């Protein structure tokens, strides 16, 4: 009941909770994957305890069912969450993120001559797990970086 | 329908074998019985953003030998396009509302596939897009391969200059990696190296390479010599000259060259060759450049064409 | 012969509505059924003494699709012509010796019509006299809202922008003025209003129009929405971001927008028209574009055939 | 350590709450006041069904006390809201924005030639006219614009 | 120390009427009796990252009849600070270290107040930013004003030009209502009126002003007539011509102006004010532009020495 | 007379280390008691004719500070000398009649050499040969760090950035390879590495270096960390993009260093050094900039006296 975990629970009836979001990429996802653009009933968790896995974040987002390719896309940012989807009351689905074969949208390329960045494109990054790394190539410039290139910028 | 019909041609990456032979035997028989009015009443235009008079004149001249009619410019030397704020997804938008097929050049990478999402079904075909691709370079370097030394596959290929930032050495590696057991000598100063990436594909593919530091190491056994120009800019004045200024050949370098041999550029050579090699029977870099004609006349017979009948 | 047949287009006043309609039903002829060799044999010179890409790759793209020859110049950047002191009508009695009509762009307003004075019976056509005209940009304009609105007159037609220096919106004004019942709309920033002249001439022809400060006020009642640039060049810095930014046009102001209404720019739109608005089905800004293909081709036709038969 | 639910989600031990922010402008202040960086557990609620606006969103940031000047930078976004101070899980204090004086570094001079845009130096305007409508007024270029028009960019 | 001691100098604004008087009345001093070894051993440097030869001229001859070195620098396609990469703030941040004060003359607004957070305690002192402040002309102007007149309050000023866009007339204006009972007439084409800020707070301070068309209007009223020029830019040249028979100044028009009634302009005065005017008695703007000197020796005077007694 | 007085500064490798103590010497106590009229009375001659607007200021402020005139130039497609035809040689040997020292910078290497040859019994002082040398700035460097540090010798000293193009770390190689037990980290891409002469020295007199991937991994240990710029020119757009996660500092990385670190920069630090690190205690660009005053005046009054007790 109380080793505190949850106090007076956000159960909530059909959603998605995405949970183990570890710690500042909480934030991140709220921003690049524009999930607060919706008039749904969304409650955040920022910085939990969860001595488990130290700290953590937590996003539920109601009658909101966010996934395949949703889902997959968070892999390079929170590489285990467990998305959990909900139907009536309760998890009818733990789903975790798998590394997907395209990245599109979120994410810029280093490439300053790169001509996404002066025009009306939405980027778009092949992945490979360069076993140690994923290395992106870029749809235009054809240019392929370290991921961490990627993500800093 | 042939394979080609009506797609862009943005990338060697995304031609295959296959694809790449096709456009190779159509080149051979417009050489052999030209067809001055495949294209007649096609309009093209040549988008050249960043000039290039070489490969302009070559598109324009294989254009008006089909048959089609070609409107367009030349800039680098403001000619109004990109005033006010025009994006080039909007230039292009009004560009493919007259014309039947896009040639264009221009100075960043990527912008002739950004070009495609934006053409509709007029086909983009890229001359050069910076340091990325240049497709019909290639297409005209493998069809002069081809064509002397009767075959793409078995090869000693040996690449000589300015490896890394050559963006045609790039590309002709990884065609020639289409086909089979070709054999790779890199011969470049240390700061001009073939990069990694390149590498790593090859190895990968099971072909093999290896660097040597002079041509007379290998000369004896090659088959295709591919020499680049070594831009000074990206050294300094006394790199250049120093040691390094060695990745240049004279005629009396071809004394043990086989008969096949044949040395290829695709140019300005400025000194790199030297003009005694010109009356060696295996220089052949103008008659690449001339070999560029069929190469860029196959690809835009075979784009804009449904069914060739040859 | 035709009325146009041999005539000089220098400026919209000299077209009566019958001569505005006689190159619409051309240009949807032409759209209809190509003749692609009705100018065969014929050398046109494509004059711009100002460069203006978006209107000649257009105006000669039309020379191509009837057949024509072109021979001409782009300049603003230093080619040759104007050198020791030649005059321009020296340049149009020498160039009128030997093409068969002469299309020309100019930075002073009149240069076309002097250039009339100097060509014998080559024609003139002219596509933009600095502030003063530009005739067939008010024919492709014309020929989009008659091809969409299937009528030139009983048009709500709003114009939005700068009014006091668009070249554009003042003459298509002075066009639809030519005909019956249309109603304006102007929704200008202040220092941008329509001028006196303009709003003289409609008051003394019983034509209605009124000045609003949001699309939102009109929206409903609108056909042709016809947007232009404002060049920040014209304002200052702040005075262009401050309030006056408003006349821009997004998806979301679309809403309740007559089925039929369409969006028109003569271009480049930078931002004055969010690229969201493009997946409407009221843009028309390409389309409008493309149908600049038609409208030069109508008048090439119609200037250089005695007898136009379709 | 106190009845919780999600509708309106209860009690943090100490901390700041600012209720009653408009609607689709909580994230807007997360993302603007950079409230998230703290290790602090932050709880948020999004598109929540009551505080007579109908919707209203709510930010829970506990063991942090921002005030009075921080509360007034709210003022141009959530002039509405209510920040509440909690000591002991009772509210021992509970203000409102009012407008600033200077609005520091969130704002984006419209005028294009303003040096600002290109330099390490925050934004800065002094705000004037309260209700009727506010003027911001650049530090930097002198320019004085519509709040609707910065606000705008 | 004197009020303006080690202060930075970047709007009038931010200077109250007495330290606009302690200014006017030290420049009388050193008119008066000069100091020339005032600032014997300061350095000043001069920035012109926007080229202006009268303005420098004026300020460096300043530094110079007080004793001071000078180093510094113009910049039309030249002259390496900026670059791109090297930030306003890291080349003052640099010069900050080597000189004693600093006037630059920038073409973005606020340049100057950005140096100011940069300098250390280095007094900078604003020559000019974008369209926003030159405080050391209308210090100028009110010594011009005030050795003229006698006072700078009760005076029926006339200001003529593009009162929209000349940043001095905006200037003079702020400064001029910090005295009393000044009364003021706006002769502007509407195109190029007054903005409605300073028009707004005049209104607050009850300050009267009046708008007039020519004038010919208000010359036997006028006190000071300033004329400002029209920027052709901002015009279409056919409005240009078209306003009135313009509102540029002859000798004609002088014929009723009162006895100690005198014309200025910050210069260049190209066309709208003709060449007799030059030698009537009311002509005042070359005394005008000579009193530039005396006024910047004041402001360096009193910014760089703690009391100064002369 | 002192060492260097009448000496041409054009290396520094022509100057021993007991000479770059006599000039550090001297720019402390020139700092600490400054002498204003010490070259009263001599014109020095600043031909820049490559621009180079930070050294020409410092370089012009020195002159001043002790109380000389400066006459010269600076050239970006500008003013007359050299043109064609006029050989740096002969505008020396008239420029040597004038003037009692020359300060020049200029783009090929030994300029400054082949002057000396020409000025006479002029003193020449480099301030910038292409990509050779440029002493005053490894006068300035030293000057740094022997007051921040306290010594010149048993330093542990990183370089990092462009180690192959940077001409200041090549000299700051040299020099510091005169005083005794320096330990030298070359953080560099091993595209711009260390050239194996800087490498092939510091052997023969034993000095211990070592080359390293990231500062991250020296940070504890060093006492003067000396970034350079990463010229984008010589390298491809992503490749420099690419490096690790760069060579650039944040204040992060700082968390490590000594007490009595320091950063210098020759500035421009465009991105390589990020803003936050400009407030920690370690920043000591700007400082190092305001040194180059007191390292320039050493070297001319030393020059152009014979004697200085001071
Ligand atoms: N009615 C429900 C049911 C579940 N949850 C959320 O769904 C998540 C699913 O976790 P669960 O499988 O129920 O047990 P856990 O051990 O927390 O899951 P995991 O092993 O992935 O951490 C929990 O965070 C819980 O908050 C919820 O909010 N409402
Ligand atoms: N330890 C506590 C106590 C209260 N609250 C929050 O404090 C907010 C408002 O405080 P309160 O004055 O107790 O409720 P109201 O009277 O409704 O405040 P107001 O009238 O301004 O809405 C509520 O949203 C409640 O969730 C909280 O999170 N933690
Ligand atoms: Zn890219
Ligand atoms: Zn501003």
């Amino acid at each position: 009941m109380t080793h505190d975990n949850k106090l007076q629970v956000e159960a909530i009836k059909r959603g998605t909770v995405i949970d183990h979001i570890p710690a500042q990429i909480g934030f991140k996802l709220l921003s690049l994957f524009k999930l607060t653009e919706t008039d749904q009933r969304i409650t955040i968790g920022l910085n939990l305890p969860s001595g488990e896995m130290g700290r953590k974040d937590l996003i539920k987002i109601e009658n909101t069912f966010l996934s395949e390719d949703q889902v997959d896309q968070l892999a390079l940012y929170a590489p285990q969450a467990t998305v959990n989807r909900i139907d009536n009351y309760e998890v009818v689905g733990k789903s975790r993120p798998s590394l997907p074969e395209r990245i599109d949208n979120v994410l810029v390329c280093p490439n300053s001559n790169c001509i996404s960045h002066a025009e009306p494109v939405s980027s778009s990054f092949a992945v490979r797990k360069r076993a140690n790394d994923i290395a992106l190539k870029c749809k235009y410039c054809e240019k392929e970086f370290s991921h961490n290139v990627v993500l800093a910028n | 329908a042939n394979p080609l019909y009506q797609k862009h041609i943005i990338s060697i990456n995304d031609l295959s074998r296959d694809d790449l032979n096709l456009v190779l035997a159509t080149a051979a028989k417009l050489k052999a019985n030209p067809q001055p009015e495949l294209l007649k009443h096609k309009v093209i235009a040549s988008c050249f953003f960043e000039a290039s008079t070489r490969t302009r004149l070559s598109f324009e001249t294989s254009m008006h030998r089909l048959g089609a009619s070609v409107v367009g410019f030349s800039d680098s030397a403001n000619t109004s396009l990109g005033k006010k704020g025009e994006t080039l997804a909007d230039t292009i938008s009004v560009i493919s509302t007259y014309v039947d097929a896009i040639v264009m050049r221009h100075p960043q990478e990527g912008a002739a596939r950004l070009a495609t999402e934006f053409s509709g079904n007029v086909p983009v075909l890229n001359a050069g897009d910076g340091s990325n691709q240049h497709p019909t370079q290639t297409l005209l370097d493998l069809f002069t391969i081809q064509e002397t030394q009767g075959r793409l596959d078995n090869l000693h290929v040996a690449m000589v200059g300015d490896l890394k930032y050559g963006r045609t050495v790039h590309s002709l590696t990884q065609a020639l990696a289409k086909f089979d057991g070709n054999r790779f000598y890199f011969i470049a100063p240390d700061a001009l190296a073939m990069p990694q990436y390149i590498l790593d594909m090859l190895d990968e593919k099971g072909i093999a390479w290896s660097l040597h530091s002079s041509i007379e190491e290998v000369m004896a056994e090659v088959d295709i010599l591919y020499m680049t120009r070594v831009q000074k800019e990206r050294l300094d004045p006394s790199e250049y000259a120093n040691v390094k200024a060695q990745f240049v050949l004279r005629a009396s370098d071809l004394h043990n060259a086989k008969a096949n041999m044949k040395v290829l550029h695709p140019l300005p050579r400025v000194d790199e060759i030297a003009t005694d090699v010109d009356k060696t029977p295996h220089a052949w870099y103008f008659q690449q450049a001339g070999n560029g004609i069929f190469a860029r006349q196959a690809l835009l017979a075979l784009v804009l064409n449904r069914d060739l009948v040859l």
